[PDB]
């Protein structure tokens, strides 16, 4: 059920993009790049501006309405953290296929209440909140990230930060590879995508012949993942895996950045997420300087470059 | 965010939970007024700090124990005197201990079972749980490897709200009997209700027992907040005091710099949380011991360049500087510039190491290159990495 909405997550040109916190400092600039990026911005949301017009495109009051009006199938937000959750609850009413969620500040407890629903429904997939959104390079982007380093490709990508994504795509372009799709699941400890979602997606794409999972310290998704991929892609056709976890240097119990990257009580270590993914088969660069050579790598020795 | 002991214990009581009677006190007479207003059989005096571990600390006037039991008020006006204006140190605080400006004057029971019980949002359950052991007085991760059969759990539905049943099931697994299984299964409501309000990831109560006497009571408890939810919790963020934080790190803060120190002597100084730790720890693998971890966040103004740098250089340890910044959005010369200009006006005498990624690279290094500053360009990470290393050798 919730699951089932996982493919949703694979945006595409006919994606049709609303933009929830629309006329704000943060919603209107992401929306211009979305639009010069090539993104189908068709209208977004603002409470008490239905009618204005804002970047040549319609404002609503309601999601319910734009997407109504407008067709979308996808919604992005960039509404401020007291009313994002509220937010998120909104375009899940409304039953909005996609909603990513950039909104970095969400209380966990809002996101818990979030879940509740969310994972009783099927309709709507959430990837975040604090989350860089998603991207098909060259088809659609969703989020903050600079789709200009992004190249079409092989490589599915699934991380839990920003910045350190971007690396990650800058080095597979360093050595001509591509992808295939990003998604930034984000950097709290309690969201709507997580990196199982994304590789059952990669695994079941033939678009995509590798991919890398970008990790860090905290929770235990790396660790879920690593068991989803010794079930799920060990095989005459498994797809070559690369990963790297950041926070190995981390000092325990405390925030690194990230709400959920954080070691407590004896969990959410590094090395642990490192030698779980291993065993799944996964190769983890120790560098986050040799993802993209790693993966090149294995293409390389499985003479599929 | 961090609380005192009595601020959570005062937060607690307020909230119908029920904890020991106490007074707070800064000085040694207003410590013996307070044992004697208390009119109790017997008195704990327990220093006021933030560390764990104070019952097995020592002050720096000679008094070894934060904790301390006695019925004579008169002796704890005398061991308050030992420890107001000390510093207590123990195994986890630093070296030097920390400054001890308060005691709290309770009212000492006697404990005749001692049970574990937390409440926490468990990630891998999504949704409130209620954790509970009816072996108290004890590291929770450790009853967990000895006896995992005495940990108990209830999940809590977050729309619905905990159950009366749960509350009951969880004070009898606890090992409550009669009208006192009754009375646990209510605090316990209350902590969970308590735990809601407050916004707290966590609320862990150790010992969770009762008195010979019939009272169940939270004798000891630590509440973690999450700071997503301060804009909602003024005061209680408010009494946040910090006096017990690094420094450098109440400093960055005020300037919305997220900084954790480490004790290595290279410094960073990056632009999202994934790459700063990444940063810290390819600096690890190449032989060399990063200073701290830094995430100038997103909204990176020139100033908070400039408090960035201000607060690695200030640090005496600090040797050399590795900038790794992915400029993505904005485009390299400009950071270039707000690089140049905050290591210029401080006179920035440590070597720097800078990688730049993003657009406008070439250029960007090439203002960067045309500055006569200690400030060396790196083409990529792991260049940049080897050089920080190298300029510390
Ligand atoms: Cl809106």
């Amino acid at each position: 059920s919730y699951t089932a909405s996982r493919k949703h997550l694979y945006v595409d040109k006919n994606t049709k993009v609303i933009c929830q916190g629309f006329t704000g400092k943060q919603g209107t600039f992401h929306s211009q790049q979305a639009l010069e990026y090539g993104t189908n911005l068709v209208g977004g949301t603002t409470p008490g501006k239905g009618g204005k017009t804002h970047l040549g495109l319609p404002v609503f009051n309601t999601v319910k309405e734009a997407k109504e009006q407008t067709g979308a199938t996808a919604s992005v937000i960039y509404v401020p953290p007291p009313f994002a959750a509220a937010a998120i609850n909104e375009a899940i009413d409304a039953e909005v296929p996609l909603v990513v969620c950039i909104t970095e500040g969400i209380p966990q407890q809002d996101m818990v209440r979030v879940k509740h629903r969310l994972l009783r429904q099927g309709k709507t997939r959430l990837i975040g909140p604090n989350c860089p959104g998603v991207i098909n390079p060259g088809e659609c982007k969703i989020g903050i990230m600079p789709g200009h380093i992004h190249k079409k490709g092989r490589i599915g990508i699934v991380s839990r930060s920003g910045t350190l994504t971007y690396e990650a795509v800058h080095q597979t372009t360093q050595v001509g590879l591509g992808q295939s799709l990003c998604v930034g699941i984000g950097g709290d400890p309690f969201n709507g995508t997580d990196f199982t979602d994304c590789l059952e997606i990669f695994l079941n794409d033939p678009a995509t012949e590798g991919i890398i999972l970008i990790g860090e310290i905290g929770g235990n998704a790396e660790e879920n993942a690593a068991e989803f991929l010794k079930q799920h892609n060990s095989g005459p056709k498994s797809k070559p895996v690369v990963s790297f976890i950041a926070g190995l240097t981390a000092p325990p119990g405390r925030r690194m950045g990230h709400a959920g990257a954080i070691i407590a009580g004896g969990k959410g270590g590094a090395k642990e997420k490192i030698t779980a993914l291993q065993s799944a088969g996964v190769v983890v660069s120790m560098s986050p300087a040799q993802l993209g050579t790693t993966i090149y790598k294995e293409f390389e020795k499985r003479k599929m470059l | 965010m961090n609380l005192q002991e009595y601020q959570s214990k005062k937060l607690m009581s307020d909230n119908g939970v029920k904890v020991q009677r106490f007074f707070v006190a800064d000085t040694a007479n207003e410590a013996l007024e307070a044992a004697k207003r208390l009119n109790a059989k017997e008195i704990v005096l327990k220093a006021q700090i933030l560390a764990g571990g104070r019952g097995k600390g020592v002050f720096s006037s000679g008094l070894k124990g934060g904790v301390h039991l006695t019925k004579d008020p008169e002796v704890v006006g005398q061991l308050a005197k030992q420890m107001i204006g000390y510093n207590l140190a123990t195994k986890q605080t630093p070296k030097e201990g920390v400054k001890v400006n308060k005691v709290m004057v309770a009212e000492a029971l006697d404990i005749s079972r001692e049970t574990y019980l937390a409440i926490l949002m468990d990630r891998s359950c999504n949704g409130p749980v209620l954790v509970g052991s009816p072996q108290g007085g004890v590291d929770i991760e450790e009853v967990a490897a000895s006896n995992p059969e005495l940990i108990f759990k209830e999940q809590i539905d977050i729309i619905e709200g905990i159950k009366d049943s749960q509350a009951q099931r969880m004070a009898e697994n606890l090992g409550f009997l009669g009208p006192l299984q009754n009375q646990a299964a209510d605090q316990i409501k209350k902590l969970y209700n308590l735990f809601l309000k407050i916004d707290a990831t966590q609320v862990e109560v150790n010992p969770f027992g009762e008195t010979p006497e019939g009272q169940v009571v939270c004798f000891d408890a630590k509440i973690n907040f999450d700071d997503n939810a301060e804009f909602r919790q003024k005061d209680i963020f408010a009494m946040d005091d910090k006096s017990e934080n690094e420094p450098i790190e109440n400093e960055a803060a005020k300037y919305d710099l997220k900084y954790i120190g480490l004790d290595g002597n290279i410094a960073c100084f990056v632009n999202g949380a994934g790459l700063a730790m990444a940063t810290c720890d390819i600096i690890f693998l190449n032989g060399g011991k990063p200073a701290n971890f830094l995430d100038l966040g997103g909204g990176v103004k020139e100033s908070q360049v400039y408090q960035a740098f201000k607060l690695l250089t200030a640090d005496p340890k600090v040797e050399a500087i590795l900038v790794n910044i992915f400029g993505g959005i904005v485009n390299c010369a400009i950071i270039a510039n707000g690089i140049t200009k905050a290591c210029r006006e401080l006179e920035l005498k440590v070597p720097l190491v800078v990688r730049l990624e993003g657009t406008n690279v070439h250029e960007a290094q090439n203002i960067l290159t045309n500055s006569g500053l200690p400030i060396t360009s790196a083409v990529d990470l792991e260049d940049a990495a080897k050089k920080a290393v190298a300029s510390v050798t």
